[PDB]
């Protein structure tokens, strides 16, 4: 330690750009999700007109509040650590004991699942009861049938064709759901792009951790042997190759994390953008909203 | 005036609303104003994006110059010092261990703002961005503008950075309904053209569907598409053709 | 570390377990032939919520990453840890804040959906905190709300568009008026050449930015003298031709607000 103290302010420099890493990062899940301060929820009499919203509601048999979509997901993608303290990823289960023996931690999000789930419900049951208007004031309750109707208008399509083919609509809108459900039950990499930010960190840590193992010119890569064998005055060159190689080590990471941490941010303000333009109204956008008229 | 009845017909509420309203509604836009001034004045922690922005610059300045008097491993953290004391066949070892730590200052610090400006670039990308699609039009995305039915915005220059005023229209006063998808007069089916229908209790009227203002169902406000047994929800009403009357009189 | 007995198994005589950090996890005693599995003895991070020191100087710490268990451990400082305010949450053991079980919007956060807040005399309270208030839309089948009236509500929305123009010389910053110096950075190629590239590109962006964000027009528009927009008053976001920089009140307000205390232009 006293060593690396002539080096200068390199250790705080590099703990202010992870935590700042950190503390954005709850900054985007709440830019995300909490876009509305009234927790809506759904009436305990679902008749939506014969539209089937079961696999995207809540479910209170579940002891947290995740509809069967949600928990599909959350068996598809197998975490690395949930802030878990320490009293088929294969390896960040034992990743997480020795890592963090390494002098380097994980951190719980603010926001804990449930609470994800309960902006996730509240959000979907003001849409499903309010149409778009619970986003630009307050919920102005409205029959699902005529929210679709508007949606239709907006399409440029004559609500008398809703009125007219609801039943056609509805079983359409059900099947897609299923369909939906079959997909995620069924695939192995839908979920790709939360697997490979998973990853990415997980080889990060990885590559971190195992840069402890590097003489970097040293006669041995354990720092305790190295005291222990020689003295201070002669010591002194093989704890300065060993921090040497360990500082560039935590620079290259952490210049890594913090690009990492942009390209999230980016992908942060993109779905939360969605949010409010695909879930709190209705979109013009051609292909943002999905592929067709949203 | 008439700017912002165009305006209103953007956001869906018909321009006799505003028409009709001018004195209230103008009334209303220079209260916000003058909160928006005071809330301003008074806040003093408005403006924490650009005083985050330079904070973080000069901390980094900071850091770049105390970066100056660290030994990195040398005799000393002065060059001077270290060639009086030292001959220049032994002091390039020195000299040559303060290069390497501050060029590995340098480069962290071009790094750092290397991404800082990425960040502020995306910022000022997004300000461009909302400048033509807010101050130069009406935005109908949600959320972009401000919270609500986005109106107009005026753009306000900050130090190291710009401040939109976003005027919004804001539903207030809600009232319960009964409503119906169409109406049924002659075994027909009538749909709103242009709004809702909705029960005060015994009569049945057009709305629009932004601003309760309730008309009497007829011809000019209502199509006509297909029969009455096909739509679910369907209700009887009177539908009022105005002809039907005039040539009653004539 | 610790050592402790471990349900490992090992060869006839083999000696110990390493793991990935090439850190030794277990060791056969020399003298029994008896195994031990090492673990380093407990540690982490160390965070005090407070409120504003003029708020009250009481304060509450976290150790994250740790249950309170070790505190008697190591029972440097130890004043708070009397007991009857430790709180477990899974960012760690929080030290001196009362637990309560109603919840309130987030004031300070801890992680794992707990904050903290001041309140009533006066002590720290760690709470779960509450998303939101619970509302339940009178859905029905047959029944709307159509608003009878409106508000024109004005909000701001602050974005930063450029930053302060920073230019260095790589040659000055390190060794600035030193020949020895300057002739042994040089054997360094082109690394100053780089630096002051990206950063003279940065300096250029920053006025593309402030371009791209305010140049939209290319005719300099002007109000009448005469201001009847309708009955809609916009003298406070004019321009005010008596001050001597042709800006708003608003304007005047924003740079008034902006403050660098620091040391961003009181190095001028
Ligand atoms: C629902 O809206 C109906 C139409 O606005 C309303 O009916 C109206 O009731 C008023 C009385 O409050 C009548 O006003 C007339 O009353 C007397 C007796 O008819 C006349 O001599 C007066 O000159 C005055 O014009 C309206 O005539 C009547 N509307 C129609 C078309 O006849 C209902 O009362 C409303 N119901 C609820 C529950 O809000
Ligand atoms: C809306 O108007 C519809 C047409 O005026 C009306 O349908 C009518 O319903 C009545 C009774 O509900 C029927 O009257 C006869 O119905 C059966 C024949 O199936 C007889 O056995 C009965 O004794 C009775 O006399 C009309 O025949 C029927 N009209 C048509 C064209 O089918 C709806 O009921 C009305 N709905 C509402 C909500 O007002
Ligand atoms: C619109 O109506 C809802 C509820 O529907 C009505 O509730 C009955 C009391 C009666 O008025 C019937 O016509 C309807 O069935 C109102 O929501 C209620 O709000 C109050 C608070 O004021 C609350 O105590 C109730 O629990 C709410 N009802 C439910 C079902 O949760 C709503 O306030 C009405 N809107 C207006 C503008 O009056
Ligand atoms: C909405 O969809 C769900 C899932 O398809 C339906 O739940 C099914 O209900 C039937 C009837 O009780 C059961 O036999 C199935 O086993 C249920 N499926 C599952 C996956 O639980 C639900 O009934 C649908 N909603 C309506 C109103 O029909
Ligand atoms: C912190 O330490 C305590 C005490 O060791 C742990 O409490 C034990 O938890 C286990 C889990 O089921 C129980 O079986 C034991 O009876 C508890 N008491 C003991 C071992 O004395 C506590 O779990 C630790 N914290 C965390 C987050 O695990
Ligand atoms: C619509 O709302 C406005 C304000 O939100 C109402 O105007 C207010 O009316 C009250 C008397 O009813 C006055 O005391 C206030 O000074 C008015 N405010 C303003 C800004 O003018 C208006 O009356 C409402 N109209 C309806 C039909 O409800
Ligand atoms: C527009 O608002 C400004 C306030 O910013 C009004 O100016 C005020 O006018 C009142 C009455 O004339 C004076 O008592 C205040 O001292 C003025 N304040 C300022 C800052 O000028 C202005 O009158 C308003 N415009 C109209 C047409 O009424
Ligand atoms: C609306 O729902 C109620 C349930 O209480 C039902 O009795 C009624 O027939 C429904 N009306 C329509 C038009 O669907
Ligand atoms: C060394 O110690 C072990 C156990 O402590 C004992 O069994 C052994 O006899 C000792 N060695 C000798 C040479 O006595
Ligand atoms: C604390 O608040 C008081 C008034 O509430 C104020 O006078 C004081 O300046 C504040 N402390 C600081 C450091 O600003
Ligand atoms: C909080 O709730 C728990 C059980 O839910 C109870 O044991 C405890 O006494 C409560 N404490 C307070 C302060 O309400």
């Amino acid at each position: 330690s006293n060593l690396l103290l002539q080096y200068g302010s390199f250790c705080t420099q590099l703990n202010r750009a992870l935590t700042g890493i950190a503390v954005e990062q709850d900054k985007n899940t709440q830019e995300v999700f909490a876009q509305v301060k009234q927790i809506y929820k759904t009436p305990p009499i679902k008749d939506f007109g014969g539209f089937n919203f079961s696999q995207i509601l809540p479910d209170p048999s579940k002891p947290s509040k995740r509809s069967f979509i949600e928990d599909l997901l959350f068996n598809k993608v197998t975490l690395a650590d949930a802030g878990f303290i320490k009293q088929g990823d294969i390896a960040a289960r034992d990743l997480i004991c020795a890592q963090k023996f390494n002098g380097l931690t994980v951190l719980p999000p603010l926001l804990t699942d449930e609470m994800i789930a309960q902006y996730t419900s509240a959000l979907l049951a003001g849409t499903i009861t309010s149409g778009w208007t619970f986003g630009a004031g307050a919920a102005l309750q409205i029959p699902f049938a005529m929210q679709m109707a508007y949606r239709f208008n907006g399409i440029g399509v004559t609500q008398n064709v809703l009125y007219e083919n609801q039943k056609l609509i509805a079983n359409q809108f059900n099947s897609a759901i299923g369909k939906i459900q079959d997909s995620l039950s069924s695939t192995a990499s839908a979920l790709g792009k939360l697997q490979d930010v998973v990853n990415q960190n997980a080889q990060a840590l990885n590559t971190l951790v195992k840069q402890l193992s590097s003489n970097f010119g040293a006669i041995s890569s354990v720092l305790n042997d190295i005291l222990s064998r020689l003295d201070p005055p002669e010591a002194e060159v093989q704890i300065d190759r060993l921090i040497t190689g360990r500082l560039q080590s935590l620079q290259t990471y952490v210049t890594q994390q913090l690009i990492r941490a942009a390209e999230i941010r980016a992908s942060a303000n993109l779905a939360a953008t969605k949010m409010s333009e695909c879930v709190l109204g209705q979109s013009k956008r051609v292909d943002f909203c999905g592929k067709g008229y949203h | 005036a008439m700017q912002m009845a165009y305006r209103f017909n953007g956001i869906g509420v018909t321009q006799n609303v505003l028409y009709e309203n001018q004195k209230l509604i103008a009334n209303q836009f220079n209260s916000a104003i003058g909160k928006i001034q005071d809330s301003l004045s008074s806040t003093a922690s408005a403006l924490g994006k650009l005083q985050d922005v330079v904070n973080q610059n000069a901390q980094a300045l900071n850091t770049l110059v105390k970066q100056l008097s660290s030994n990195f491993g040398a005799i000393s953290s002065v060059l001077n010092d270290i060639l009086s004391r030292l001959d220049p066949p032994e002091a390039e070892v020195q000299i040559d261990r303060l290069i390497t730590g501050r060029l590995q200052s340098l480069q962290t610090y071009v790094t750092q703002q290397l991404i800082r400006a990425a960040e502020i670039r995306a910022s000022a990308n997004l300000a461009a961005t909302k400048m033509s699609e807010c101050v130069l039009g009406q935005s109908k995305r949600v959320d972009f503008c401000g919270k609500g039915y986005h109106l107009m915005s005026f753009p306000q220059s900050a130090p190291h950075g710009v401040v939109f005023l976003h005027v919004t229209y804001v539903p207030a006063q809600e009232k319960n309904f009964t409503t119906a998808p169409a109406i049924c007069h002659d075994g027909k089916a009538h749909f709103p053209r242009e709004g809702v229908f909705v029960s005060n209790g015994t009569h049945w009227f057009v709305t629009q569907r932004n601003f309760y203002e309730p008309q009497i169902i007829t011809t000019d406000n209502t199509f006509v598409s297909g029969n009455c047994d096909v739509v679910i929800g369907i209700v009887n009403n009177t539908v009022y053709d105005p002809l039907q009357p005039e040539l009653d009189s004539f | 570390g610790v050592l402790t007995e471990s349900n490992k198994k090992f060869l006839p005589f083999q000696q110990f377990g390493r793991d990935i950090a090439d850190t030794t996890d277990a060791v056969r005693d020399p003298q029994t032939l008896e195994i031990l599995d090492i673990t380093p003895c407990s540690f982490g991070g160390v965070s005090v919520i407070t409120p504003g020191t003029n708020t009250s100087n009481q304060v509450a710490v976290l150790y994250q990453g740790v249950n309170c268990t070790e505190v008697p451990v190591a029972i440097t400082w130890r004043v708070y840890s009397t007991g009857s305010n430790v709180f477990q949450t899974r960012a760690g053991c929080l030290i001196g804040a009362e637990h309560v079980n109603n919840s309130y919007e987030c004031d300070i956060p801890i992680g794992a959906g707990i904050c903290a807040s001041y309140q009533t005399s006066q002590s720290i309270i760690a709470y779960t905190m509450s998303l939101g208030a619970e509302n339940s839309v009178a859905y029905s089948n047959n029944s709307i709300a159509i608003p009878t009236n409106f508000t024109i509500s004005v909000t701001t929305e602050i974005l930063p568009v450029s930053m302060t123009k920073t230019s260095v010389d790589c040659t000055m910053y390190i060794c600035g008026d030193s020949t020895e110096c300057s002739n042994l950075l040089l054997q360094y190629g082109s690394f100053c050449t780089q630096l002051n590239r990206a950063l003279t590109g940065i300096a250029v962006e920053q006025d593309k930015n402030t371009q791209e964000v305010f140049a939209q027009v290319k005719q300099i528009y002007k109000t009448p003298p005469i201001k009847d927009f309708g009955g809609f008053n916009f003298s406070q976001i004019l321009p005010d031709p008596s001050k001597p920089s042709k800006r708003s009140f608003i304007e005047d307000l924003l740079f008034n607000k902006v403050t660098l205390a620091d040391a961003g232009f009181i190095k001028q």
